[PDB]
């Protein structure tokens, strides 16, 4: 499952977390079994407008 | 007092019901004796521990 999200959310990813992006964009259940990877994009994400 | 014997069985089995009973508001080293509580507080991964 990809995506993109802030840095302050990445704690978001996990099993029973709560949040914006748990709570309304992305849930995990709470007996998740599997990884999660994350790195910062900010050279290919971000633009100066 | 003639009946000790007999009173004395009532008194002990009293006594175990009892202290079963009270095992009720000790918290084991969780964070409090009340379930509900414990559910509503916490996050599901360490309200199941």
């Amino acid at each position: 499952d990809s995506f993109v999200i802030r840095g302050d959310e990445v704690r978001q990813i996990a099993p029973g977390q709560t949040g914006k992006i748990a709570d309304y964009n992305y849930k995990l259940p709470d007996d998740f079994t599997g990884c999660v990877i994350a790195w910062n994009s900010n050279n290919l994400d971000s633009k100066v407008g | 007092s003639a009946l000790g014997k007999l009173q004395d069985v009532v008194n002990q089995n009293a006594q175990a019901l009892n202290t079963l009973v009270k095992q009720l508001s000790s918290n084991f080293g969780a964070i409090s004796s009340v379930l509900n509580d414990i559910l509503s507080r916490l996050d599901p991964p360490e309200a199941e521990v």
